[PDB]
């Protein structure tokens, strides 16, 4: 459980589905999901399964989601208030696919 | 540009 505040950048989903501007984005150990700013109900909910990468730059954070994703195929582009903010999202995330897989063993 | 791919997917 972290929640962290984002812009939702028109590029890729956001201009799809119009998915644009402050959300807060709240990460369980299985979903992450997208709340849009003095909404009561997830714009859209996620499973971390189908998210085939998640990366950083500067201070830009990306999920890139597949084929079975609740949206279809394609890229969500996110800005944050600078680079210490996209790394924590970036390790944080990927610390959870990890501990998803390996709960398999 | 820095990218994970993800192990559970």
């Amino acid at each position: 459980k972290e929640v962290w505040q984002v812009i939702l950048k028109p590029k890729g989903l956001g201009q799809t589905k119009n998915l644009i501007g402050i959300y807060r984005l709240c990460l369980t150990s299985k979903t992450i999901s997208f709340v849009k700013l003095n909404s009561e109900a997830a714009a859209v909910v996620l499973q971390l399964m189908n998210i085939r990468r998640c990366g950083h730059s500067e201070n830009f954070f990306f999920i890139e989601v597949g084929r079975s994703a609740v949206t279809g195929p394609g890229e969500f582009w996110m800005q944050v208030d600078d680079s210490v903010v996209a790394q924590n999202m970036h390790e944080t995330i990927l610390e959870a696919m990890r501990a998803m897989s390996d709960a398999f063993r | 540009l820095y990218a994970s791919s993800n192990p559970a997917y």
